[PDB]
């Protein structure tokens, strides 16, 4: 997928969200940790609780990576190449968990973006996050 | 002889499109490898279509079909025909059909620039007429050299050039140019570097605008802090009042403002209660000053209007004096 | 699966506020837009081609109203969910051969629509409880492929 | 008998194989719990990809290393023991392995090999069926076998979709995914369906089965090689079986 209309809409939404991105990333992570507790075992050295500075920081990192990806949306394999290497080889993240995190990110956006979550923009953001997950899981072995 | 014909196909008119050459009754294309403005100048000359404006690979006109007739051309732009340029021979190429060159000439393009919905004839949203229709430019990469080129083309003062849309609505329809990057010497905006025509990700919330001024009308004042040197930072540009957004607002910018009023340095971005100072809809964004500028207007790439901030706004300063 | 009393209270207290004539159509429409292969099962619904057309299709709204009616019935019988959903499982599995992954998928769309409609009230614990509910409903509904 | 399924047909997609219609599909699971596909081609042999066989392993591994670490299922839940594995002597252009079973599998309604084709069926526009045990939209291994209908795509369109140019010395990686597919004369490409369904992680090793209505016979036209063609890239890439038929007959004879 990833048509031109989808790319315009996802860029519009990302850019309006702006610097709140890290806050929404952290909220999405907390939602994921509480709703899908199996995912917690990849973060044993974190303290996992609401308001954790460590979770806030990691969610800010993830959001910044997503904004980089949107800023380089047509050359995404190279832009996310390092993170894909890290996620497959060092962390050995099961691919299902990217679908879980992506869903929780979408739910966070829905819960905080009343007007900006039309069906078309929902679909474009879903496809964008599915594409990021696809790239970050393409080197699984 | 007279058995060589050339035409442009799919560019909406006879003076724009992919290059197709008929040889022995078969049409074929030319690759954009080493393709350049001298070749386009030759092509636009062959159609009596005026000067060359743009060349592009198979992106603006779609992929062609058939033979690639010419590749790695070396010709000076004064040649009487494109098939008179130096070539390695018919059907010798390294290109694929993704490299099919296309051109747009001035008689098939028709460009003019105007400002719309300005406070004056030298401010407003920038619109380009292309093939009879007006459209805007997205501000992705839109800088002060581009604004300076636009102001120069309108014959407006270029001493101070702001980007952005003051009272200008969001455009509609086509965005014709994207990532305009001028050096400031170009005679027209469409001679600067830009992306391929019509290929963009921008939306009509991103529209380039300009404000051209001689500097005699730009005013800066502090209001509502009990003196002229403390309060919300109010600006008056072309007799339009607005406020500076706090996004990117630091002590360096505050020190620039304090310096313009001759009050020494900025001591606090604190809150004090004096008067009421009404709210407005037009914002000045500062990306950064070095702090050694003599005027806020000397900071580079400052944006006047064109963007809406969140609840955080209305940067205020209290200086010592 | 066993919901505790505070989770059951959370779920039913939120559910009392749901508009049962609209939210199911909203979720089904969003499912059809975001995951377009599901249109295969709705051939009789006519034009499924644009977001406005899906969301405005009265048959989509009516069917989503039925789907949410079934969700509400499951929400009222959190302990005997298997018998409640036996006939719906027979319908969706033996006659239509819908892959059971789509019950989970539709559940996640429904969670997103509830998040969009209720905003800040859809807190992380409420989401977790709804995820437990919808997972249990999906697993119950897929029982006949076993 | 080859290519005579009892119930002929009318992956993150749709079309659950509810009535059972692909008796040549096998599901192999590796020692570290990954499910991929394989295709029974006679009573004792199956086709799969080299990459599938090299999972869980270092980029240096032999046949005797791989053979004891595999688990193989046919039909619905019948475990079948593997005798040996024969990798194709080439892997830079062909991505194929043959699996030999210790005993002959019993042939019935649920387990039957697909027939090997004598014609080249890979003409542009032909819609084939790909069955698979791979991951669904949630990137979880599917609970039931599924299939999709995909059309064969234009080879040059595919080359441009993955690589900068079709000219060798002008090529640059342009793969919308991280891992690059193998493209050469031994392979063909295939676009997704029209309700936007395609193959994804774990489908490799499955057959591009074509149903020839003239003979009412199912033929393995391709073996899915590049299974990363998830809804992000456009085309899956398959190894042409016609280009390995002779090698298959030879390996079977020996
Ligand atoms: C779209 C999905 C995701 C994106 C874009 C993403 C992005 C990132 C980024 C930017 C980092 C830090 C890299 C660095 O500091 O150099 C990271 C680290 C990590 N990620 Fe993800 N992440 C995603 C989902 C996940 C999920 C769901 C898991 C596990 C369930 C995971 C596992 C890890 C681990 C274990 C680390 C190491 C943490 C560290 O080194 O501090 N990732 N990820
Ligand atoms: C996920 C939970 C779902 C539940 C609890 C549910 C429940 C229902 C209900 C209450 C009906 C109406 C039966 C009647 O009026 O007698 C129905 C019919 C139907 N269901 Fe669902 N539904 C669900 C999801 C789906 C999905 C995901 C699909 C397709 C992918 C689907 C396909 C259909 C169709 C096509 C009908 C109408 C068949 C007809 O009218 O002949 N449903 N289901
Ligand atoms: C802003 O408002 C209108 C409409 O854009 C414009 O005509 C006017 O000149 C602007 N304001 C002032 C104070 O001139
Ligand atoms: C995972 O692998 C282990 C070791 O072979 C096995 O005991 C277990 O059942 C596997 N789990 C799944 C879900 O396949
Ligand atoms: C393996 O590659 C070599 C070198 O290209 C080639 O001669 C040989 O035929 C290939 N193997 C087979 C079985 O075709
Ligand atoms: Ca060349
Ligand atoms: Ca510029």
């Amino acid at each position: 997928v990833l048509s031109p209309a989808d790319k315009t809409n996802v860029k519009a939404a990302w850019g309006k969200v702006g610097a709140h991105a890290g806050e929404y990333g952290a909220e999405a992570l907390e939602r994921m940790f509480l709703s899908f507790p199996t995912t917690k075992t990849y973060f044993p050295h974190f303290d996992l609780s609401h308001g954790s500075a460590q979770v806030k920081g990691h969610g800010k990192k993830v959001a910044d990576a997503l904004t980089n990806a949107v800023a380089h949306v047509d050359d995404m394999p190279n832009a996310l190449s390092a993170l894909s290497d890290l996620h497959a080889h060092k962390l050995r993240v099961d691919p299902v968990n990217f679908k879980l995190l992506s869903h929780c990110l979408l739910v966070t956006l829905a819960a905080h973006l009343p007007a900006e979550f039309t069906p078309a923009v929902h679909a474009s953001l879903d496809k964008f996050l599915a594409s990021v997950s696809t790239v970050l899981t393409s080197k699984y072995r | 002889g007279s058995n060589l014909e050339m035409r442009l196909t799919r560019g909406g008119n006879m003076c724009s499109g992919r290059i197709e050459i008929k040889f022995q009754g078969r049409w074929g294309t030319v690759c954009d490898d080493n393709f350049n403005i001298d070749h386009a100048s030759v092509i636009c000359r062959q159609l009596e279509c005026g000067s060359a404006v743009s060349f592009s690979g198979s992106s603006n006109f779609g992929e062609g079909s058939g033979p690639i007739w010419f590749d790695d051309l070396i010709c000076n732009g004064n040649e009487s025909a494109l098939w008179n340029c130096k070539h390695q021979g018919w059907g010798k190429h390294n290109c694929d059909h993704a490299e099919d060159a296309g051109v747009i000439c001035s008689k098939g393009a028709d460009l003019s620039l105007r400002l719309v919905d300005g406070v004056t004839e030298c401010s407003g949203r920038l619109e380009v007429r292309f093939q009879g229709e007006w459209g805007t430019i997205c501000d992705d990469g839109w800088d002060s050299y581009d604004a300076a080129v636009a102001c120069k083309q309108l014959g407006c003062p270029t001493a101070v050039t702001a980007i952005g849309r003051v009272n200008a609505s969001k455009g509609f329809g086509h965005i014709w140019l994207d990532s305009v990057s001028c050096q400031g010497h170009e005679p027209a905006i469409w001679q600067c570097k830009h992306h391929e025509w019509g290929k963009h990700y921008c939306n009509h919330n991103e529209d380039a605008g300009v404000t051209c001024s001689d500097g005699s009308d730009l005013e800066l004042r502090l209001r509502g802090g009990g003196s002229r040197c403390a309060g919300t930072v109010e600006v008056e540009i072309q007799r339009l009042l607005g406020k500076v957004c706090d996004r990117g607002w630091g002590l360096k910018e505050a020190d620039v403002v304090c310096r313009q009023l001759g009050c020494g340095s900025a001591l606090k971005t604190s809150y004090q209660v004096y008067s009421k100072i009404q709210a407005t809809n037009t914002w000045l964004f500062l990306s950064s000053c070095n702090g050694n500028e003599t005027s806020l207007w000397d900071c580079k790439n400052w944006q006047w209007g064109g963007l809406t901030c969140d609840h955080y706004e209305e940067a205020k300063i209290t200086c010592s004096a | 699966v066993h919901l505790t009393p505070e989770e059951k209270s959370a779920v039913t207290a939120l559910w009392g506020k749901v508009n049962v004539d609209e939210v199911g159509g909203e979720a089904l429409g969003r499912l059809l837009v975001v995951y377009p292969w599901t249109q295969r099962f709705f051939e009789s619904f006519g034009d499924l081609s644009t977001p406005d057309a899906v969301m405005g299709n009265p048959k989509v709204k009516a069917h989503g109203k039925k789907v949410l009616g079934a969700f509400s019935d499951g929400l009222a019988h959190l302990d005997n969910l298997k018998g409640t959903f036996a006939t719906l499982s027979e319908l969706h599995c033996d006659k239509l051969h819908v892959d059971p992954e789509n019950f989970r998928l539709l559940g996640n769309v429904l969670v997103c629509v509830l998040a969009h409609h209720f905003g800040k009230e859809f807190t992380p614990p409420v989401q977790a409880a709804y995820q437990k509910v919808v997972a249990g409903v999906a697993n119950a509904l897929a029982h006949k492929y076993h | 008998v080859c290519g005579k399924p009892k119930n002929p047909a009318n992956i993150l997609g749709g079309h659950l194989d509810a009535k059972g219609s692909f008796p040549w599909q096998a599901k192999m699971v590796s020692h570290h719990n990954l499910t991929t596909g394989a295709t029974l081609i006679n009573e004792q042999w199956l086709l799969t990809t080299a990459k599938n066989l090299f999972l869980n392993h270092s980029e240096n591994a032999t046949a005797k290393d791989i053979a004891p670490t595999l688990t193989l299922y046919v039909g619905k839940k019948q475990l079948v023991e593997i005798e040996k594995v024969v990798l194709h002597p080439n892997y830079s252009q062909v991505d194929i392995g043959l699996i030999k079973l210790k005993q002959k599998v019993s042939v019935n309604e649920r387990v039957m090999p697909i027939c090997l084709p004598s014609k080249d069926y890979a003409e542009v526009g032909r819609v084939g069926y790909v069955s698979g045990w791979g991951r669904n939209a949630n990137f979880k291994f599917t609970d039931h076998l599924k299939y999709v209908m995909l059309p064969v795509a234009d080879q040059d369109q595919c080359i441009r979709h993955y690589e900068g140019s079709t000219v060798p010395e002008k090529k640059t990686p342009k793969s919308p995914v991280g891992v690059q597919p193998i493209l050469n004369e031994h392979t063909f490409c295939a676009g997704m369906s029209k309700y936007q369904e395609d193959t994804c992680y774990g489908d490799a090793g499955s057959a591009f089965a074509v149903h020839d209505l003239e003979e009412d016979t199912w033929y393995a036209t391709g073996i899915l090689s590049f299974d990363k063609s998830c809804a992000v890239a456009e085309y899956g890439v398959y190894v042409k079986v016609t280009s390995i038929q002779d090698w298959v007959q030879k390996t079977i004879a020996e």
